């Protein structure tokens, strides 16, 4: 096994929380999963660890000098379901260079084992603004083999998904990484499912699942814990379980086919009104 | 040697290139034609270098720190960024200066922030502030600080301007931030421009409200002379003997004080137009200081330039210029009488940076040599317009020449002497052609004025007529 | 004024009276220079203990470092392979500086290319630059292999070398079978020796990682030799000579000796003999791999031990007597070849020279600096000679190397007055040689300024410089010297003893003052 | 006159649309307003230009060679209500450096006049993920003087606002930039008004306005134009006009006072439940 996936999408579309809930659903299923947060803000592994992870790779390397002096134990922590959680460090906003930090953190993880273990899934939660190659690092040769893009009915999410596919193309051509499918996070747009399925078809990919917009996730996140852990009986927990099952059983992996601005505009005009 | 032969050589050399590279490189090779001063004559310059072709151009950091700012003595110039950039640039240029190095002169030393991974990831503004504090602590007699940026500084958006402002206000020191990141521009020319802008923005206007300086009707400033081997001193002795009072030297054996005193002078004698025309024009537009170009390479050019300079003042200066020319005439007459027979009719090809490929032609002609090919690394079209009136008919002009292009041109033309930099010296010495370093004067000089013309003639004769060139071929071969 | 018969260059031209007067007038009129008394006071202060403590309290400012960036070492490693072009993906100023540095050290042509990434490539990435540069370089200079390094600009923005090269091959810019090994060499990590390590690991992984199925250790009955960052051609020459004299099959990987010593015969050879692609491909079949410089070949050692399954011996650099003995004994153990009588005679002659010069060498105090392995071997040889390496400096050293050198020093009675400094530059060393004055200092050309500084404090405080290391810019053809083995030990011994004797002869040349000790026989 | 404001906030919170609608309302008030998009995604000026303008600064500098051969009129355009729109170019996701592009665009605009006009307002719409000093360029000495943060009831949004205030602290200490207030674009959180009010009080700033979540905004954005142009009589248009009036009349410019992680956890544990 040892399947490596990378979660991309528009900023604020919910890649982090959806990824954490999916990983928890895998953990309840007996899968050994490890999350890696490729974000300057260390908010991608809070739900599993029930707290903000202060032992980030880049910050601990800065405290101890060079990342070579670091060790995996000082930064690798376990959480709900035995899910190992690693977080890349990052500067405070508006200073430094976070992409270089993500590159260094991923290289440090690759050298000091981490991936070479009995994990079944390795997830890379990436930020919504991939502004440099440092945040495309999880899409390099021996890294995440599947890419899941979290989208929504709002037009801006569609355009962000198209842009991210444009960026993915250059790594998919030169490597084995493929776009596994689109994940739809509901935002109460009019024709959500129609727009998402049409955009997936135009991109040449599929919609893995439709995660509804429910207020339970806010309550679960306020408690610093996953929805499946907060309310296993809830409907959203069932939706996350179904999303996990569909993700595990996904076999469609294609090179994205990006569409220009005019094609997206006409698709949105046809599928987004009334 | 005819136009058609040179054009056929150009096409033959370009034949090896890919289509895109050939299409670009065809526009940077030309055959000289006088009475034609524009960019129409199939020669364009100041463009992007074609990747992977072994260019000789440097970076904007080299054009700012290594050229314009580095020779300033009583100023600490900090290579802000990773180590290496300032290590290769350390003491590689021969901008001569007088001072006690390490206490009141810092031209030879190498100050850097030595960036690590954490400096890239988390920024280096606090490190820059601490560095400025340590510089002030350990080197009290520095009269200013400049911060020359490198590539990661410009990439990660470090605010060196704010740090410079705050630390200068706190320590009452002049701190000049230069955004001379290497990837900026296409060559050292943008470094020249950025350095001139920094001079204008942070140093030039310091003495604007100060009138304590005693002006003289004979105040001039030497602009664009960096004292390579003592060239600025050789020019300055002539100018001061002929009557003027050289207040400032930009920027060779020069201090920050004379840079600030430049707006008080009557005339701006510009040697390197390429690197300093921006500040010359700014001073002309702001303080109303006329600027004129001058050439001090060889007796003919230096006599003509001295007369042109003296024409800008009263008749006493012209009389003193006549006396100084008469005094120095027999010396260069003896030099030419000694060395011209040994060097008559020899053909020279040059490839230097922005000014010297056209300025040294007069000195070579005064020795009986003909320049049958010349080229620039980073010159603009005004430099080529100036060059086209100085260079011979049907002679090769090259812009940002590649290693392959230069090798093929030298193989076909078969010159007697080549004047270029360190990156071609041993290439052309291997091929058996005498080579002269025209950047550092092959660790000799000066070459300005008559005192420099003597050394120039001696070095040309020494290299051209060395017996080693007669022994390249082993006797048991043909 | 110039006499036509005797032409004076800048020295001594600018010592003339007119030039002196003009310079004095300029300084007094427009320089606003501090009074000479203030300058003298400040200098005397800079040569003190309080200034030394202030200087050693530095944490953000680096003054006169002794190290370069990784792509320089990557280029040097790439130059050691047959018909290989070094290709630095990034900005052209870096490549210009690398070529100037190596040209000034070796006085040889140095070929390296750049894709000339600019502001546009900085913003949009340099993949188009990679494609165009690879195609242009292959078309123009026709190499058999292009080895790609990186500039700090490309490392910051995270340019993917593998993806860019794969896209260049898949779009037809270069043949799919053409070898383009790559290495990521960030200039903000390590130093030039780290770049050498990274480039060699990249080339080895390019040529060996996929074809590991059909390889058997010891098949070709050879020993792989990895020399690391080396700038003395005599070192390659002596290693090859010693192995050949011993009748040992060897494969010296990354051999730049031929390309850096091309004959001048009217023809320019851009490529000379180097390590072939067949040698690099057959390297896993060797009996073992020996690392000449194990303190900057950590990544290479890890790759070789993990992939090729070679048990790399724990050998020091073969510098001096003891370590050359261990190197030869280990090579004999690995290959089964007895050590010949020629090497025994050479060792005996080295011992004889040591015995002859011990009286002059004994007790001398040396400051020294350089790369980790070179510094370690020099300290070992100095302890063998009976000298005192008082100031040991290594800018690009680490805690493990410092511990190793401290253990070496503690094993000898001559290491009692020795201190090892890591992360310190040559301003720190200038303070140290002013405070704890040694007899000599062994280093690159950058130490000359330090010597000048000492001479300003007085002729009795001057610390002469012995030019051993990299780069050496103010002397000619010193890169042909040998440092490794018995031959290198003899060369270093001769240099040290004759430097001591030159200094003693200079100090006793004053007639009627000190010439009573101007001995003809020494 | 010549006021200068920057717009920051959590990614996907609605900075671009809120900025465009505010600008349209201000232009309706007869004001002369300029907008600069500091996002590699050239989407900050669409609703005014009614098109995804291809005249971004960076790609046109690429077409013209160097930035030194770029002219202001080539990349500067007018939109609805006489609004001037300039877009900073950027690379495709996962390659290059967007912070450098923003630096270059801002420097080019400053050098070639641009703000040396009679314009009342200059807005800087910055991306959600401020990961380097390039995206803090609008916050430098002679740039935007007041910063508005768009947020919502989600705790990741408020953590983003806290981090952005941490970033603003350094540029406010070294300059004259100040935090004008917090804009709230509702995402139908339970206790949104109270939560954002408490966050503003903790940060020392004020609630400048509240923007209800109305699908009229999405419908208008499908038609490539703002709510003011789509429906001048809609209630959302009235809310945008009220927001524009508030920012015109705003006078509380305060240095931010960032809070710790635990303080934020308590803030939403007391104000986010029930
Ligand atoms: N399906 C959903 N329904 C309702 N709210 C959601 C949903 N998914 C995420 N959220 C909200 O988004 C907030 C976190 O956003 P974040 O995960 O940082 O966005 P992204 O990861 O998409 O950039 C949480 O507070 C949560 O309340
Ligand atoms: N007040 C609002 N009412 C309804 N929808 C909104 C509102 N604000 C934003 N949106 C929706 O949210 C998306 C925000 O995208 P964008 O403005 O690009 O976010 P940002 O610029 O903050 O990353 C838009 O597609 C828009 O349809
Ligand atoms: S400054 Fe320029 S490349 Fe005008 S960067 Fe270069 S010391 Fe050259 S032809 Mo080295 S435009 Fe000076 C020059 Fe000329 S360093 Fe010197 S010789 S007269
Ligand atoms: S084009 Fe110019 S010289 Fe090059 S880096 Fe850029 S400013 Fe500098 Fe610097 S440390 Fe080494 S030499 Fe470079 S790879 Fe970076
Ligand atoms: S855009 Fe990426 S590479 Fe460029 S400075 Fe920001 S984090 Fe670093
Ligand atoms: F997951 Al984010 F901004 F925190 F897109
Ligand atoms: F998602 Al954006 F500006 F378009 F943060
Ligand atoms: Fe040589
Ligand atoms: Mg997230
Ligand atoms: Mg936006």
């Amino acid at each position: 096994a040892m399947r490596q996936c990378a979660i991309y999408g528009k900023g604020g579309i919910g890649k982090s929380t959806t990824t954490q809930n999916l990983v928890a659903a895998l953990a309840e299923m007996g899968k050994k999963v490890m999350i890696v947060g490729c974000d300057p803000k260390a908010d991608s592994t809070r739900l599993i660890l029930h707290s903000k992870a202060q032992n980030t790779i880049m910050e601990m390397a800065a405290e101890a000098g060079t990342v070579e002096d670091l060790e995996l134990e000082d930064v690798l922590k376990a959480g709900y379901g035995g899910v190992k959680c690693v977080e890349s460090g990052g500067p405070e906003p508006g200073v430094g260079c976070a992409g270089r930090g993500v590159i260094t953190a991923i290289n440090f993880l690759e050298e000091e084992g981490a991936y070479e273990d009995d994990l079944d899934f390795v997830f890379y939660d990436v930020l919504g603004d991939v502004v440099c190659g440092g945040f495309a690092m999880p899409i390099r040769e021996n890294k995440a083999q599947e890419i899941y893009i979290v989208c929504s009915g709002e037009m801006m999410a569609m355009y962000a998904a198209n842009n991210i596919s444009k960026g993915i193309v250059k790594y998919a051509n030169s490597g084995s990484v493929r776009l596994g499918g689109l994940i739809c996070n509901s935002r109460n747009t009019d024709r959500e499912d129609e727009l998402i399925i049409a955009l997936a078809n135009k991109l040449g990919t599929q919609m893995i699942h439709f995660v509804p917009r429910d207020n339970v996730v806010q309550r679960a996140e306020i408690r610093r814990m996953t929805v499946i852990e907060y309310d296993p009986k809830a409907k959203q927990a069932d939706e996350y379980r179904a999303l996990a099952r569909k993700v595990v059983d996904n076999k469609l992996l294609v090179i994205p086919n990006p569409i220009t601005m005019d094609e997206l505009e006409e698709l949105l005009m046809e599928f987004g009104i009334m | 040697m005819s136009r058609e032969e040179v054009e056929s050589l150009i096409q033959e050399v370009l034949e090896v290139y890919p289509e895109k590279a050939r299409k670009d490189r065809n526009k940077h090779l030309a055959v000289n034609d006088p009475a034609v001063t524009q960019s129409k004559k199939c020669i364009i310059s100041n463009k992007k270098s074609q990747p992977g072709l072994m260019t000789i151009r440097g970076c904007a950091y080299a054009g700012s720190k290594g050229v314009v700012w580095g020779p300033i003595k009583d100023m600490i110039h900090i290579s802000h960024g990773p180590v290496g950039c300032g290590q290769y640039s350390r003491a590689g240029r021969r901008n001569y200066y007088i001072g006690t190095t390490g206490v009141n002169a810092f031209v030879t030393m190498n100050f850097t922030s030595d960036f690590q991974e954490k400096d890239i990831v988390f920024g280096g503004d606090k490190k820059l502030a601490k560095l400025i504090d340590e510089v002030e602590t350990l080197f009290p007699l520095n009269k200013g600080i400049s911060v020359q940026s490198e590539c990661p500084i410009g990439l990660i958006g470090d605010d060196i301007e704010s740090v410079s402002k705050v630390k200068g206000a706190e320590l009452s020191k002049t701190i000049v931030p230069v955004r001379c990141e290497g990837f900026r521009g296409v060559s050292q020319s943008l470094g020249h421009h950025i350095a001139n802008d920094a001079v204008r923005d942070w140093v030039l206007g310091k003495r604007d409200e100060d009138t304590t300086f005693a002006s003289t009707p004979y105040d001039v400033a030497i602009i664009g002379d960096y004292n390579i081997g003592g060239d600025a001193w050789s020019s300055r002795i002539l100018l001061e003997e002929m009557g003027l009072r050289c207040v400032a030297q930009w920027s060779g054996d020069g201090s920050i004080s004379e840079i600030e005193l430049t707006p008080k002078v009557k005339l701006n004698l510009v040697h390197c137009y390429r690197s300093m025309n921006y500040i010359s024009r700014h001073m002309e537009e702001k303080y109303g200081i006329p600027w004129m170009e001058y050439n001090f390479f060889g007796p003919t050019k230096t006599i003509e330039s001295l007369r042109a300079i003296a024409a800008k003042f009263d008749e006493s200066i012209q009389k003193k210029c006549e006396e100084v020319i008469a005094k120095y005439k027999p010396e260069w007459e003896a030099v030419v009488a000694k060395y011209r027979p040994r060097l008559e009719g020899k053909r020279v090809m040059l490839y230097i940076g922005g000014l010297r490929p056209r300025h040294v032609i007069g000195a070579y002609e005064d020795l009986g040599m003909e320049v049958v090919g010349t080229g620039y690394e980073f010159a603009h079209n005004d430099d080529y317009d100036r060059t086209m009136k100085e260079m011979g008919d049907s002679t090769l002009l090259y812009d940002d020449v590649t290693g392959y292009e230069f090798e093929e041109f030298v193989k076909r033309i078969k010159p007697d002497l080549i004047g270029s930099g360190i990156k071609e010296k041993f290439i052309f010495q291997k091929m058996g052609i005498p080579f002269r370093e025209m950047h550092s004067w092959d660790y000799s000089g000066p070459y300005h004025g008559f005192d420099g013309f003597a050394i120039f003639a001696r070095d040309m004769d020494m290299t051209l007529n060395n017996p080693c060139w007669k022994k390249l071929q082993a006797p048991w071969e043909a | 004024s110039q006499q036509v018969d005797k032409i004076k260059a800048s020295y001594p031209l600018f010592l003339d009276q007119d030039y002196k007067d003009m310079l004095a007038k300029k300084r007094d009129g427009f320089e606003e220079k501090y009074p000479q008394d203030k300058i003298d006071e400040v200098f005397q202060w800079t040569t003190t203990k309080e200034y030394q403590e202030l200087n050693f309290q530095r944490e953000a400012l680096t003054v006169n470092p002794a190290k370069a960036c990784q792509p320089l070492g990557a280029v040097l490693c790439a130059l050691g392979f047959e018909k290989t072009m070094p290709y630095v993906h990034g900005s052209q100023g870096c490549v210009a500086y690398f070529r100037s540095y190596f040209n000034r050290h070796f006085r040889e042509p140095v070929s390296c290319v750049s894709d000339s990434m600019t502001e546009d490539a900085a913003v949009f990435g340099g993949q188009q630059n990679m494609k165009d540069g690879l195609q242009n370089c292959k078309a123009t200079y026709k190499p058999d292999m292009i080895a790609v390094s990186t500039t700090c600009m490309a490392e910051v923005i995270g340019d993917d070398l593998n993806a860019f090269i794969n896209n260049s091959k898949k779009e037809g810019f270069i043949p799919d079978e053409f070898p383009v090994p790559f290495a990521h060499t960030p200039s903000f990590v390590g130093s030039h020796v780290t770049g050498w390590d990274n480039m060699f690991e990249g080339i080895a992984r390019y040529f060996t990682l996929k074809s590991m199925d059909d390889k058997v250790v010891g098949s070709n009955k050879k020993i792989n030799i990895v020399p690391g960052f080396e700038t003395y051609l005599g070192n390659f020459r002596v290693i090859k000579r010693m192995l050949s004299e011993m009748g040992v099959g060897y494969s010296l990987l990354s051999d730049p000796e031929e390309v850096l010593d091309t004959p001048a015969d009217g023809q320019f050879r851009m490529y000379a003999g180097g390590t072939t692609q067949e040698e690099m491909k057959d390297a896993p079949n060797a009996l073992n791999t020996v690392l000449l410089q194990p303190w900057h070949l950590e990544k290479t050692k890890k790759f070789v031990e993990g992939t090729w399954k070679h048990e790399v011996p724990k050998l020091n650099i073969p510098m001096g007597l003891d370590w050359t003995d261990e190197f030869l004994m280990k090579v004999s153990e690995i290959s089964g070849q007895p050590i010949p009588a020629s090497l025994t005679k050479e060792r005996g002659r080295l011992v004889d020279m040591m015995t002859d010069s011990h009286t002059w060498l004994h007790g001398k105090r040396f400051a020294l600096w350089g790369d980790p392995d070179f510094v370690m071997g020099l300290v070992k040889f100095l302890l063998e000679l009976g000298c005192e390496p008082v100031h040991i400096l290594c800018h690009n050293g680490n805690k493990r190397w410092k511990k190793a050198v401290d253990a070496i020093l503690a094993a000898s009675p001559y290491g009692k007055n020795a201190t090892v400094y890591i992360g310190k530059d040559l301003w720190h060393l200038r303070s140290l040689v002013f405070t704890d004055k040694p007899d000599f200092m062994i280093g690159n050309s950058y130490g000359k300024f330090i010597q000048r500084d000492t001479l300003h404090k007085g002729k009795e405080f001057e610390v002469p410089l012995i030019r051993i290391g990299f780069p050496i810019f103010d002397r000619h053809h010193l890169h042909r010297s040998t440092t490794l083995g018995y031959e290198g030990a003899m060369q270093i011994l001769t240099t040290l003893v004759n430097s001591i004797l030159e200094r003693l002869d200079e100090e006793t040349r004053g007639m009627q003052a000190t010439d009573y000790n101007h001995d003809l026989v020494r």
